[PDB]
RNA sequence: GAAAGAAUUAAAUUAAUAUAAUGGUAUAACUGUGCGAUAAUUGUAACACAAACGAGUGAAACAAGUACGUAAGUAUGGCA
RNA sequence: AUUGAAAAAAAUAAUAUAUAUUAUAUAUAUUAAUUAUAAAUUGAAAUAUGUUUAAUUGAAUAUAUUUUAGUAAUAGAUAAAAAUAUGUACAGUAAAAUUGUAAGGAAAACAAUAAUAACUUUCUC
């Protein structure tokens, strides 16, 4: 009985609720489900017949399979293979399935869904692929944030942004949203959730928010603008919210300048990109990198060139898009930016 | 649980001796009645069935009695006999 | 005459009205279009009266 | 309104139709839902295993046949030729019946023809 | 409409966007029909299928043994022939159609452990021709089919028009039902045991019957349908009764293999084989 | 001229809400010609049936194992081979 | 080695397109289905094509409102 | 909440209530419905109140109050039978010819008829 053992196995694989666990594992269908909170509703409810004995048999079967997998898993040396074996062992565990399905994945509590555990991480990845990743990809393609900034994306990390400091309200930004200048007045907060097996201690990350749609009237086209630039950020599967708490002033290659779209300049895409650092062998600890702060410019910014220079690989992305409103002038005034231009309504 | 109602009106004609026996064999569902608490919800009935639950329908002239699957040969453990296992493939050794 | 002309008069009592063509025994033609006097989409209805090919009102309530 | 034949047709139609004959939807609790999932998944796995076992057995049989026929070809050409014939109109014998739920009164017939 | 020009734009990523999942319109429809949470749920594997079990145990190995031909290579079917490039008019020319046929024919593979012939599907086509006069006859035929199978029939409509036979276009006329898996197996077992012995003078399914590739068929008269136990139990409920065609579809490469398979399930075969 | 049942307005089955037709079926025991019982699911309400003419008593399905009848019945006292030999002079033809 | 999926390749526009004939159409313009029934809406329409004038044709954009779509967007009647 | 059975909580989504913000958000509670809709001196069922049989429950029967039976097709995002011919969203592929099959025949309906290299997941030697 491998799934009852918790000597070597993490605590997160168990259900933390006692009542739920008891309901799952009983000898007869006597008890009533903890999910149904109300007495009358519990009375009304009737579970399907014979479900217990069969369930028990299924558990035994899959528990045996898990145990067999574990016999292989411990003998394995290379890490990715071992992780895959661990996943195979525990993915069919009812308790871990309960934990994952019916508790929040975004702000996961460590005791319930631990992303340090390989199985839970795999589940989270699968969940991301099912909806959120596809949506992100659609928003990147439709809005034309991929070819315009950075050729392609192979989504690996789930990136979610927030604007807590400006207004007060709590809301994770859906990709391709129209945010007010009040909302995006102060800086955002990232959460880079990584689902691949990666060296947590060594692996650093960079985050770049880029505005491809600021108008350049000499060229009669647009230019990019690095609105916010962080480097050498340390992520951990559970500890992953990039906040002023975590990153230092040394990490900020270009400190947050807010979206201030001009009147009739149009809708401006702000597409955050998340890259992971190149990992160097034969060097213990996190390998930093120095950025030439005079070389990179904010008013015009070759993202692709920058990536080429520092050998980055874009793992994640997110996007919002701002256009002119009444408060952009106020935002400019607060930041000490100039009055702001006004363009002709006609694109002649 | 998911099965439909048995359409008794088709198989048994109204006002017939065969229907009457079937009706006697059956027991009906408890209908909703005003001024009463039904703590297992109010009865949802159509064609005389509680929609919320599984339905049970109880049913020469001779009872069909099947023969025993285990045999005399099996009981005795006669290896030379062909009737000794009926559910398995026997091979001549 | 197979297709007749009719006058659809705006329901928001501006006085604005739009004209359309229909078959002689077509159902009463009401449509929602922009009324520029009111500056919104409003119902238009037939100002005049006329005879219609009487269809049997299809019964969803299972009769008899 | 309707004839007796029309009525009987309507009744017949009703027998087939889902109109007012079907129960409520099978709702489950989350724990119950999980239990169901674990039952189904395990079953599916078991079925796959069984399929592989049977498939493997068939493959093994095929390999054995191949091994036999090569040997036959090597040794006795006539015997090999006899073995490897077109069995186009081969018919299973009518005595090899599909096994019933329960056995008959006379289990086995000792005399024939 | 400003234009009718259809032109799908290329993309800049290899992620496969399932558009159905991004909507919030059909939440019940996002679940698979196999899943318990879907209203489309049905218990599939309710009991052990008997004919299928028999096939697995006894027949499949025997069939494999029968079909072994030593060092048998693939027989390619009739395909679309390319032009020899002996003229510059061959350069963007469509390929010559197949030799005998207009349509391409499939390759016949050697039978191994993977591709042993087995039952794939049964289809019970009942087109009642008196229903050109009476629509109610189509309904009765459909009910009969349902009774026989325990499966939901689909209505057949008159696809064509013709004056000689008093037939309109778009008129409900009989019904069909594709049986698959366990219900199909049961239906075959009933046919073998109950119905086809009660036909008095029946030699068998013809050996000249069938597709070129793994499909065999036959038909039952209105007299023959009265032997089905759902029909058989009550003569009185069914005054009228309709014949039917029975298309058996196998996983057989050729038709003789399919015939052999059906024989394994106690179907007699009488005529002179092709 | 064409006899029909005229259609009412069809009931809108919403997408996702379509439910599979699970007809009411009883487990029915068929005893064949010999005592071999077989269970089959059936829509008609009859728990047991016993069959007279099956594959298990048909000569086509087991080769190894009523005017004439009427005639035999009503010419039984006479007992009608010897009779053939008596009544078969092959001179006249 | 097997099962399932994603599919790709080949072929096809000979069917079908409310309607002639021609061009186009599977990336479908063809067909099915949900919602809808709105854009078979309101003021300015540059610029082109065509063009003796009178007319005719395609139409970016600006402004008001509407319908569908998670979104991107699409709709100022119909593949032309 | 009362009723049955033998401290709590940690998703999505929906619903109810509240408030945050020139952000259709968050918090707490709960998981309903899901193929229905008027009209039935006649069928069927339940419950209540009586009476008789073997305090008791079953069984039978009377009245009252209800409930069911109006029996009708699509069960699938249906996909070349017929039907809403303009919008939008999602998805799919036709035809011919050939081989067959109960009446069926040149001509009614149904079935079948090009290739899997590589890729992902699952089981397995
Ligand atoms: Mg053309
Ligand atoms: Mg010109
Ligand atoms: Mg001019
Ligand atoms: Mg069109
Ligand atoms: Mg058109």
């Amino acid at each position: 009985h491998i799934w009852s053992d918790f000597t070597t196995r993490p605590s997160s694989l168990s259900i933390q609720s006692s009542k739920v666990k008891n309901y799952l594992f009983q000898k007869k269908a006597s008890l009533d489900p903890p999910s149904i909170s109300r007495r009358s509703n519990r009375i009304k409810y009737s579970p399907p017949e014979h479900i217990d004995e069969i369930f028990r048999m299924s558990y035994d079967f899959l528990e045996q399979r898990s145990s067999k997998f574990y016999e292989l898993a411990n003998k394995t040396k290379n890490p990715l293979k071992k992780d895959a074996l661990l996943i195979k062992a525990e993915i069919n565990n009812p308790e871990v399935q309960y934990n994952f399905q019916f508790n929040n994945k975004l702000n996961n509590v460590k005791d319930i869904i631990d992303y340090d555990v390989p199985v839970y991480r795999h589940l989270g990845k699968q969940h991301w692929e099912s909806y959120g990743q596809m949506l992100l990809m659609q928003r990147l393609e439709t809005l034309a944030a991929i070819p315009d900034t950075l050729p392609t994306l192979v989504p690996r990390a789930e990136v979610n942004i927030k604007f807590p400091f400006s207004t007060g309200v709590n809301k994770w930004i859906e990709p391709g949203e129209f945010l007010s200048s009040n909302v995006t007045s102060m800086r955002p907060i990232f959460k880079i959730q990584e689902y691949e097996l990666v060296n947590v201690e060594k692996q650093l990350y960079t985050v770049l928010i880029v505005n491809p749609d600021v108008p350049d009237l000499s060229n009669d086209s647009f230019k990019t603008a690095l609105c916010y630039g962080l480097v050498n950020i340390n992520l951990t599967y559970n500890d992953n919210l990039i906040d002023p708490r975590k990153f230092h002033s040394s990490n900020i290659i270009a400190d947050y300048l807010p979206p201030v779209p001009e009147k009739n300049a149009g809708k401006q895409r702000f597409v955050v990109w998340v890259f992971r650092q190149p990992l160097i062998e034969d060097k213990q600890g996190p390998n930093m990198l120095e950025i030439d702060r005079k070389e990179l410019s904010r008013d015009d910014f070759d993202i692709r060139q920058f990536t080429k220079k520092y050998n980055l690989t874009a793992i994640g992305a997110h996007i919002w898009r701002s256009e002119w409103d009444a408060k952009v002038a106020a935002v400019r005034e607060k930041y000490g930016l100039p009055p702001g231009r006004v363009f002709s309504r006609v694109r002649r | 649980r998911l099965m439909w109602t048995f359409p008794a009106y088709f198989y048994f004609k109204k006002g017939t001796v065969a229907e009457h026996k079937f009706l006697s064999l059956q027991k009906g569902p408890i209908s909703k009645k005003n001024g009463i608490w039904f703590p297992r919800g109010i009865p949802d009935i159509k064609h005389g069935r509680e929609r919320s639950t599984k339905q049970e329908v109880k049913l020469v002239n001779r009872p069909v009695i099947p023969n025993d699957r285990i045999t005399e040969a099996d009981r005795s453990n006669d290896m030379k006999s062909l009737e000794r296992q009926l559910s398995r493939t026997l091979y001549l050794l | 005459s197979k297709n007749s002309v009719i006058k659809l008069l705006s329901t928001a009592a501006s006085g604005y009205s739009r004209y359309i063509s229909i078959k002689k025994g077509a159902p009463l033609v009401t449509q929602v279009r922009y009324d520029p006097v009111v500056k919104r989409h409003v119902l238009f209805k037939e100002a005049k009266k006329r005879k219609v090919a009487e269809r049997k009102p299809l019964d969803f309530l299972r009769t008899a | 309104s309707l004839s007796p034949l029309a009525q009987r047709v309507v009744t017949q139609l009703s027998v087939m139709s889902a109109s007012r004959k079907q129960p409520k939807l099978l709702k489950l609790a989350r724990e119950d839902l999980i239990k169901h999932q674990t039952i189904e998944k395990c079953w599916s796995i078991y079925q796959q295993q069984q399929r592989e076992r049977r498939n493997l057995q068939l493959e093994l049989q095929y390999k054995s046949i191949e091994r036999s026929m090569n040997l036959l070809q090597e040794l006795s050409p006539r015997l090999f030729e006899a073995a490897n014939a077109s069995e186009k109109g081969k018919r299973f014998p009518m005595e090899m019946k599909v096994p019933t739920d329960f056995p008959p009164n006379t289990l086995w017939h000792y005399n024939f023809r | 409409p400003k234009s009718a020009c259809s032109l799908v734009k290329p993309v800049h990523h290899l992620v496969k966007i399932d558009k159905s999942k991004l909507s919030p319109r059909f939440p019940e429809l996002k679940y698979d029909k196999s899943d318990i949470r879907s209203p489309g749920f049905k218990p599939k594997d309710t009991h052990a299928d008997r004919l299928n079990d028999h096939y697995l145990n006894t027949l499949q190995s025997d069939l494999l043994l029968i079909n072994y031909s030593h060092n048998a290579a693939v027989v390619k079917g009739l395909k679309q022939r390319a032009w020899s490039g002996d003229s510059p008019y061959h350069l963007n020319r469509p390929p010559k159609n197949p030799r005998g046929s207009k349509a391409q024919l499939p390759d016949i593979h050697p039978i191994k452990w993977s591709n042993i012939p087995g039952l794939e599907s049964v289809v019970i086509n009942c087109f009642v021709r008196e229903a050109r006069e009476n629509q109610l006859l189509a309904i009765t035929a459909a009910l009969q089919l349902q009774q026989i199978t325990g499966c939901k029939p689909h209505p057949i409509f008159s696809k064509n028009d013709v004056p000689t036979w008093k037939l309109r276009k778009g008129h409900q006329m009989g019904a069909k039902v594709e049986l698959k898996g366990k219900e199909m197996s049961q239906f075959l077992s009933t046919l073998t045991e109950i119905v086809l012995p009660r036909i008095r003078e029946y030699k068998g399914i013809s050996n000249q019957s069938g597709n070129r590739f793994g499909g065999i068929s036959f038909g039952l008269t209105a007299e023959d349908i009265k032997f089905f136990p759902e029909i058989d139990a009550n003569q009185d409920s069914w005054p009228k009764t309709f014949g039917m065609h029975i298309n058996i579809n196998t996983s057989a490469q050729l038709d003789y293999q399919a015939r052999t398979l059906l024989s394994g399930f106690q179907f007699p075969f009488f005529g002179e084989e092709k | 001229t064409r006899i029909t049942l005229p259609r009412r307005p069809a009931k809108k089955i919403q997408l996702g809400k379509s439910r599979p037709a699970i007809y009411h079926q009883f487990n029915v025991k068929m005893e064949l010609s010999d005592g071999s019982v077989v269970i089959r699911r059936s829509q008609y309400p009859k728990g047991e049936i016993r069959l007279i003419q099956d594959q298990r008593n048909n000569p086509l399905w087991n080769p190894s194992r009523g005017s004439l009848d009427r005639f035999n019945k009503r010419y039984s006292s006479l007992f009608s081979t010897v009779e053939l030999s008596e009544e078969n002079k092959k001179k006249t033809q």
